[PDB]
Formats: C-alpha cells, sequence, structure tokens
C-alpha cells in the first residue's frame, strides 16, 4: 500500500489532498481524504474553497458528500465561514441550493448590508456622469449611519471587527459607465472573534473630498470620526461594484498569490500585487483597493507628462537613490507582471488598467478577457527602464527567465487551481474545449534551459 | 497440530472493509484501493491452538459451520448501521442458533467524519446481548482484539 504511505507522508498536503480527491473515483480514498481537511490548518484549506465548493457543484455526488462535513464544520465555526460559502454557492450554480439556503437558516444584518451596496450602485445608472453619480452616493451613503453600528464586517478584510461608521463625504464613483463601481471608505473596530462579541456601541468640520495618500486620509477622516479615540478603530476601502461578474477576477486572483509564492519560494527577485476580490454573486461582488496607486492614464493626465518625467519628479534625477529603488521596483513588477499576462494569456492591456504605486511598482487590474476569452512593451515603459540596451533592461529580461523558470518547477500546482475551476463553468475564459492545453503548453516543459532563453529574448521582441 | 478448527463470518454491506479486516488481521495488510472469500490464521486460546476460518463475501453454504458472527456496520455510514436489523434477520433465516455475534463499527480512524454513536451502537449489543467492539483495518485499532475476543467468547 504506497498509496497510505503517501497519505500518511509529510508529502501530504491540502493542495494534493485535493489533487486525489479531484481524479480518484475510490470512495473509500474519498472519504479518507474528507478526513484528513480536518488536520489542516483552516488558513490553507481557505485558499482552496472556490476549488472544493466547485468540485462539490459540478461533480459526481460522490465526491461533493466527503467535502460537505469539512464544510459544515467551518461554516458552523465561522460565521463569516458561513457566509461565504453561501455567496459562492450561489455564484456558481448554474446542486448545492440546499446546502446555501441552511447556511442563510444571524447573517441578516450582513446581508441586509451587502443589498443596501449593491442597490445603491443601481440607482446611480440614471445620473448619467461621474460627478452627479458622487453626489448621490454620498447622500446614499449618509443614510447607512443610521442604522450603525450592526453585526455588518467587510470579508475583504484580513481579520475579525465591527463596522461602525461609514464617512459618505469620502466615497466616490469610479466612472461614469450605466453600472459604474463606487469606492467606499469603512469604519471598523477590530476584535478577538466576531462569533464570540455583541455589536459596538453608537456614538454620534472636516468631511472634505481630496486626493492624497492613504496615511494622510485615515488621519483626516478618524478625526472627524466619534470612533476616533478607540485604539480599536481602523479604516478600511472596499470597491462596490453592482454588475460585474467577479469569478473570472477570483481566478485570477488566486493564480497571482500561486505564482507569487513559488518566485517567493524560488527565491526570484519579482514583484506582483493580487487584490481581495469577494464573489457576492454572478452578478456583483466587491474588490479591496490597493491604496496609494492610480491609472497610468489618470498619472499622464493629472500632471500632464510622460512617464519617466513622473519617476524622475516625484523621486529625483537618474542618480538619486530614492530613483534607483522607485526604477528597481518598476523593472521587477514590470517583468513578473509579464510573465502574469503571458501565462494566464491576460488581454485589453492599456494604461487603464495599469495602477502605478508611490513606491514605483505597476499593478495590472481588471482580468476578464485571460485564456480563451477575447473581442506589449510601449517605449514610455522601457524608457523607464533606461533604454532597450541599459543594463536595467537586461535585468527586467533576466528576471523573466529566472521567473518563468522558477514556474515551470512548480507548474503542477498553478495548472491545478485553473483545471479545477474550468469544470461546469459557463464562463468565457474556458471557451476553447483544450484551454488547459495551452495553459500547460505556456509553461514549455520540454524545453531547455538555452531554448527557454531564446523564447523569452523572442517573446520580448513580440512584446513590441 | 491445531486444536479446535472455528469459522466465523464477517457479514455486512458492501464498503465497510470486512474483506480489509480479514487481510489486516491474518496478513497485516491494508488497501485504500478496491467473489466469495476466506482466510485462516492461528491464535493460542487458553492454551490452546485454534485454526480460526474467516469467511468474506462480497447462500446457507456460508452460514453452513458459522461458529461465531461478524457484523461489521461503517460508522461513517449511518445506512450501514440501519442494516444491521436486515443483516440480523439473514443471520436469524441461515445462521445456526448457537453462533456468538460480536459487533463492529470498523473505520473508526475517519473520527471527523463519525455517522455512527460510539456510545449508542454499543447500546444496541446489550439489547441484543452481543458483545460490541469499534475497530479500524487502517491503523489496526482493536483489529485483533475483535477475533480475539469471538474466537475466546467461542467456548
Ligand atoms: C476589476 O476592476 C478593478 C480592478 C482594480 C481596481 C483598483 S482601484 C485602486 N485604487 C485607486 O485609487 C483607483 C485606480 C484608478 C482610479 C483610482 N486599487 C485597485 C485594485 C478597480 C477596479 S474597477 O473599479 O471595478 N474598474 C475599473 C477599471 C478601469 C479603471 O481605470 C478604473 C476602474
Ligand atoms: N479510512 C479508512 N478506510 C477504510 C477502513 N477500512 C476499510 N476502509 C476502506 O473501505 C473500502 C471498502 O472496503 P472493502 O474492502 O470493499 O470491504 P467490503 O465491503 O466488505 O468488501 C476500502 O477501499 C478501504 O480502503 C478504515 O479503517 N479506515
Amino acid at each position: 500500500s504506497w498509496l497510505l504511505r503517501l497519505f500518511e507522508s509529510k508529502l501530504f498536503d491540502i493542495s494534493m489532498a485535493i489533487s486525489y480527491l479531484y481524479n480518484s473515483k475510490e470512495p473509500g480514498v474519498q472519504a479518507y481524504i474528507g478526513n484528513r481537511l480536518f488536520c489542516f490548518r483552516n488558513e490553507d484549506v481557505d485558499f482552496y474553497l472556490p476549488q472544493l465548493l466547485n468540485m462539490y457543484i459540478h461533480m459526481d455526488e460522490d465526491v461533493g458528500d466527503a467535502i460537505k462535513p469539512y464544510i459544515v464544520h467551518r461554516c458552523r465555526q465561522s460565521i463569516n465561514f458561513s457566509l461565504q460559502c453561501a455567496l459562492l454557492l450561489g455564484a456558481y450554480s448554474s446542486r448545492g441550493t440546499k446546502l446555501r439556503k441552511l447556511i442563510l437558516s444571524r447573517l441578516a444584518p450582513e446581508r441586509e448590508f451587502i443589498k443596501s451596496l449593491m442597490a445603491i450602485g443601481k440607482r446611480l445608472a440614471t445620473l448619467p456622469t461621474k460627478e452627479q453619480k458622487t453626489q448621490r452616493l454620498i447622500s446614499e451613503l449618509s443614510l447607512l449611519n443610521h442604522k450603525l453600528p450592526a453585526r455588518v464586517w467587510l470579508p475583504t478584510a484580513g481579520f475579525d471587527h465591527h463596522v461602525v461608521r461609514v464617512p459618505h463625504t469620502q466615497a466616490v464613483v469610479l466612472n461614469s459607465k450605466d453600472k459604474a463601481p463606487y469606492l467606499i471608505y469603512v469604519e471598523v473596530l477590530e476584535c478577538e472573534n466576531f462569533d464570540t462579541t455583541s455589536v459596538p456601541a453608537r456614538i454620534p468640520p472636516s468631511a472634505v473630498a481630496l486626493k492624497e495618500p492613504w496615511q494622510e486620509k485615515v488621519r483626516r477622516i478618524r478625526e472627524g470620526s466619534p470612533y476616533g479615540h478607540l485604539p480599536n478603530w481602523r479604516l478600511l476601502s472596499v470597491i462596490v461594484k453592482c454588475g460585474d461578474d467577479l469569478r473570472q477576477e477570483l481566478l485570477a486572483f488566486q493564480v497571482l498569490k500561486q505564482l507569487q509564492s513559488i518566485w517567493e519560494q524560488e527565491r526570484v527577485p519579482l514583484w506582483i500585487k493580487p487584490y481581495k476580490i469577494l464573489v457576492i454573486s454572478a452578478d456583483s461582488g466587491m474588490i479591496e483597493p490597493v491604496v496609494n496607486a492610480v491609472s497610468i492614464h489618470q498619472v499622464k493626465k493629472q500632471s500632464q507628462l510622460s512617464l519617466l518625467d513622473y519617476f524622475l519628479q516625484e523621486h529625483g534625477s537618474y542618480t538619486t537613490e530614492a530613483f534607483l529603488s522607485a526604477q528597481r521596483n518598476f523593472v521587477q513588477s514590470c517583468a513578473g507582471y509579464c510573465l502574469v499576462c503571458y501565462l494566464l494569456q491576460v488581454k485589453d492591456r492599456h494604461n487603464g488598467n495599469i495602477l502605478l504605486d508611490a513606491e514605483g511598482h505597476i499593478i495590472h487590474i481588471d482580468f476578464g478577457f485571460i485564456l480563451s476569452s477575447s473581442p506589449k512593451l510601449t517605449t514610455e515603459f522601457v524608457d523607464v527602464m533606461g533604454g532597450l540596451d541599459g543594463d536595467m533592461f537586461n535585468y527586467y529580461k533576466m528576471l523573466m527567465l529566472q521567473g518563468l523558470i522558477a514556474a515551470r518547477k512548480h507548474m503542477d500546482k498553478v495548472v491545478q487551481i485553473v483545471e479545477i475551476m474550468q469544470q461546469g463553468s459557463q464562463l468565457p475564459c474556458f471557451h476553447g474545449s483544450s484551454t488547459i492545453r495551452n495553459l500547460k503548453e505556456r509553461f514549455h516543459m520540454s524545453m531547455t534551459e538555452e531554448q527557454l532563453q531564446l523564447l523569452v529574448e523572442q517573446m520580448v521582441d513580440g512584446s513590441m | 497440530e491445531y486444536d479446535y478448527l472455528f469459522k466465523v463470518v464477517l457479514i455486512g454491506d458492501s464498503g465497510v472493509g470486512k474483506s480489509n479486516l480479514l487481510s489486516r488481521f491474518t496478513r497485516n495488510e491494508f488497501n485504500l484501493e478496491s467473489g466469495v472469500e476466506f482466510a485462516t490464521r492461528s491464535i493460542q486460546v487458553d492454551g490452546k491452538t485454534i485454526k480460526a476460518q474467516i469467511w468474506d463475501t462480497a447462500t446457507s453454504a456460508y452460514y453452513r459451520g458459522a461458529v461465531g458472527a461478524l457484523l461489521v456496520y461503517d460508522i461513517a455510514k449511518h445506512l450501514t448501521y440501519e442494516n444491521v436489523e436486515r443483516w440480523l434477520k439473514e443471520l436469524r433465516d441461515h445462521a445456526d442458533s448457537n453462533i456468538v455475534i460480536m459487533l463492529v463499527g470498523n473505520k473508526s480512524d475517519l473520527r471527523h467524519l463519525r455517522a455512527v454513536p460510539t456510545d449508542e451502537a454499543r447500546a444496541f449489543a446489550e439489547k441484543n446481548g452481543l458483545s460490541f467492539i469499534e475497530t479500524s483495518a487502517l491503523d489496526s485499532t482493536n483489529v485483533e482484539a475483535a477475533f480475539q475476543t469471538i474466537l475466546t467468547e467461542i467456548y
């Protein structure tokens, strides 16, 4: 029995546990693994929750029942976990509807808060300008603070908490589109555990909306807040889109963390920033936005400069250390996000979907049109890197190889993420029958390091 | 020489690893991956040497010469414990009235998947006056003990 020697082994982790549960038609094996789930860290299984809950819905009933017990155990433990189970189960169904209705059968205040948010963005469809949308929103959110605090929390947050106050003056509609997404700031109170503590107490000049760093907006907002004296207090930011499908976004989130862990383990100096996604339904969702970063478009627009111009002004001369650091961050983040766009086949890449942060990193956003779905290095970027024959540009091409090489060494973990999700998906990114083929094939496991180096060079050329 | 030759049966719903209980007790091997079969190993009881003949299935010739009955129910599947009444009937109809019945709760390693109460299933043993024990072929917990008692209690 080599197999049991494997499961009993230290080699057995949450990843491989799901891998066997995904293939084995052995009911004796399925039931064994469904037991080992309880023996994992609650955090580690969490990352693969979308995977597990997707196998539950769109696979043999002999697999869903093996996962069901562990789910209901955690649903019973964490109110938050219970919530995100319901959300996922509904957004990916098109089976576990019975369980979903069980989860919702406590979460009343939270679901009220979500609906209220989603409804707010709906009514902004009439007001056709960006500015008109914001004015209604700010008054629309001012109504929210009339039933706060409440047993409400932002799942996007990395800690337990209650929502005490929402500074309506600070929120802003992000575009003029029919179902535009608004960004809101939320004051919360951190705690030991949500399940244990009951809602906080209530207590009833500033309120000016500017474009500034995160550290400062946190200060002006707290000063004007009644809850601005508790050491508990902390500010959160969430993007609320009431009409965009975030499932492909979530998928790309997992893929990004996974590439990130690989490069961090393989000790490859690459830099990417995945943003916390949340799936309310197939219709809607929320994003935990990257503060202190804006699109290259909104950067080139406000200052009317070239990217290289902005860098030198904001950081310093080529010779200043603060520029070298800012340039080094641009290269690393640029190189990593190339491989991310390559391996995922990310499309619709313009300076509107690419943020720029205070340190100098770049952060791609909006991950529709990946892989199958569909309807480059500009000179501006290459200039920031010192030019085609600058040493810092070789360093950019160098990181991709090292990055891609380390990606090959762990191709197994990455592909698993996508392959499972494709199961029973009417999603656009799984249009072609063989999508996973191109995905796997894009790693080029067959290639040598030398041939791998040639492919990187050839690919950088086609980039331009 | 071996003193006596016992014949005990392994009955119950398919999937409860009674063929694995059989393997672990005699050959000491367990396989996660999956006709009528029997196998025997001898043990020393009360200063005696006994070749316990464990039978296994996947009809009356089965219960012919049956000395002790091993009712194996899965703890992770409540329906298996439910069919014990249907398995007693099969025993009541075909099995020797003298045979000693020991209720077996296998797959006890599945602690987090327990569907059958350890205390309750032990209560059904008293209502029927039969010995009870929960076992696990994957870690060999209470495996040799089950036959050690059934073969000992067969006298
Ligand atoms: C899935 O789509 C998004 C993905 C990421 C973000 C942001 S936004 C931000 N901070 C910011 O400050 C904003 C960045 C540019 C505007 C300010 N950090 C993050 C992670 C926002 C959105 S979206 O609103 O739903 N659509 C959108 C598309 C293109 C845009 O040109 C602006 C918004
Ligand atoms: N986890 C676990 N699985 C077991 C145990 N005992 C048996 N199994 C599994 O249960 C499955 C069915 O057992 P099987 O050999 O078919 O017994 P049968 O129904 O009497 O033929 C096998 O694949 C075993 O791996 C146990 O103690 N723990």
